[PDB]
């Protein structure tokens, strides 16, 4: 059996807005196993900082 | 006139592929747009897609 390795990645960058990763090559359902993965992880499994409570005073 | 005739019998299997018009019995036509891998198939609680 022969496996293939992910290579060539185009880091398309625009300041702080977006970066678009273009990686080749993938197979039958590999753009899925990869894409879907990042999504759920970047949503409910990614550490970060944000306000939780704000007591004005009165 | 044609004293000797030779009729050949070839054999060619033609399978099912994206683009073939398929339907049913109750009058529901259609054409397979893209036969996708069983890995994109929505499965129930069981696991059978």
């Amino acid at each position: 059996t022969e496996f293939l390795k992910p290579r060539l990645v185009d880091i398309e960058q625009v300041s702080s807005t977006h970066a678009k990763v273009t990686l080749e090559p993938l197979e039958r359902g590999f753009g899925h196993t990869l894409g879907n993965a990042l999504r759920r992880i970047l949503l409910s499994s990614m550490p970060g900082c944000a306000v939780t409570e704000v007591e004005i005073d009165g | 006139g044609v004293l000797k005739i030779v009729k050949v019998y070839l054999a060619v299997k033609r399978r099912i592929q994206p683009g073939d018009k398929m339907a049913g019995r109750h009058g529901n036509k259609g054409v397979i747009s893209k036969i996708n891998p069983i890995e994109d198939m929505p499965y129930d609680e069981n696991g059978t897609p």
